């Protein structure tokens, strides 16, 4: 919810994420097929946003943090 | 063409979540794959995901090396709009249907490859959900599967067996639009499998699952289930243009018709 970031980085499995350039970009940090679901059907349901596959896998963890502060 | 020579089919199994390769191997691999995907697998962040890019380009490449006597240095592989590697189609190949396809999820990369049969694989490892419970992850996942689909899904009290039909479920999904080589763009609520039989031994290639496009049965499917370990599972799709258990290779094998085509670069 507030820290949906956490939520994708789990989704791709990265934990802690104190370890990851959060400038990486979703694809980068190995965005799946199933990931791309989850986290998908998580910016639906926790940001009402609907994303391209293309604007999941170009989202940046930052990017992330900032689509959850603006609320 | 003189050299005529029988082609069958390929399963092939790489396991890159052991590999542990050295600076100086991985060089050797990064050198012998083409400069549009060296670049991109030196993008990812983790070794997980370059390993996996890395083990599935060094396959196809020794398939094609192997199979169609390609010397690996004049080997040019391209994708679809859609992304699936293709071979070019200036032949070397008189095999028109020759095609393949790699999935690496898990520890695994896995190809299949076949001369005529059009075919998409895919592999799954029954892990814990990387976010919340499985019934949260199966939640997250409900507009991809049926109803009978889900009923068949938990209709274990296990909740690792729960996973292991899912994974599997979505594997043979995978597979088919794989096979058809769509991406994520596909309803996969429109596909729905009979998974059959439920209770998959290692060591053993499962023929038996029939598939559902849209109400009506896709006869014109064969699916390959096989757990190439106790925690993998493998679907391969295998359509009509119109006994193989996976081989397990290493990093030499990998290598082995390996030349390289990018230059030295620090
Ligand atoms: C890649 C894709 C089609 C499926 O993703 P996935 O099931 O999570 O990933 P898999 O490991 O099974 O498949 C990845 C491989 O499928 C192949 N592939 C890529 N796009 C493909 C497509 N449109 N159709 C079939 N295969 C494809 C590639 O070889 C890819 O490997 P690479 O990403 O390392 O270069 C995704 O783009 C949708
Ligand atoms: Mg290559
Ligand atoms: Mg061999
Ligand atoms: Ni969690």
């Amino acid at each position: 919810q507030r820290d949906l970031v956490e939520a994708v980085a789990h989704i791709l499995g990265i934990r802690d994420l104190a370890a990851v350039n959060l400038d990486s970009s979703l694809a980068d940090l190995g965005l799946d097929a199933l990931m791309s679901v989850e986290v998908r059907q998580t910016l639906e349901r926790e940001l009402n946003l609907v994303l391209s596959v293309r604007e999941v896998r170009q989202l940046t963890l930052r990017k992330l943090q900032e689509l959850s502060s603006k609320a | 063409l003189y050299f005529q020579g029988h082609m069958e089919g390929v399963r092939w199994a790489f396991s890159c979540g052991t590999w542990l390769p050295s600076r100086a191997e991985w060089l050797l691999a990064v050198r012998s794959i083409q400069p549009e995907e060296k670049e991109r697998i030196g993008q990812f962040v983790f070794a997980r995901d370059a390993k996996a890019a890395m083990a599935g380009r060094l396959m196809i490449r020794k398939l094609v090396a192997e199979k169609l006597n390609i010397p690996w240095n004049h080997i040019r592989l391209q994708r679809t709009a859609k992304g699936k590697p293709v071979l070019a189609k200036d032949s070397s190949n008189p095999y028109p249907n020759f095609n393949f396809n790699i999935s690496h999820q898990g520890d695994y990369a896995v190809l299949a490859a076949e001369p005529e049969l059009q075919v998409g694989i895919d592999i799954m490892k029954t892990s814990f959900p990387g976010r919340g419970s499985i019934p949260e992850f199966f939640h997250i996942m409900k507009r991809k599967f049926t109803n009978k689909e889900w009923e068949t899904i938990r209709s274990f009290k296990d909740e690792w067996t729960q996973l292991d039909m899912f994974y599997r479920n979505w594997a043979l999904k995978e597979s088919f639009i794989k096979a058809i080589g769509v991406g994520l763009g596909f309803e996969l609520q429109r596909l729905e499998f009979d998974l059959s039989p439920l209770n998959l031994d290692i060591g053993q290639v499962y023929k038996e699952t029939r598939l559902f496009l849209d109400g009506e049965e896709e006869k014109e499917w064969a699916f390959e289930e096989s757990k190439i370990d106790e925690h993998h599972f493998v679907a391969v799709a295998l359509r009509k243009p119109d006994q193989r258990q996976f081989t397990i290779l290493n990093f030499n094998d990998l290598m082995s018709s390996a030349v390289p085509m990018t230059p030295e670069d620090p």
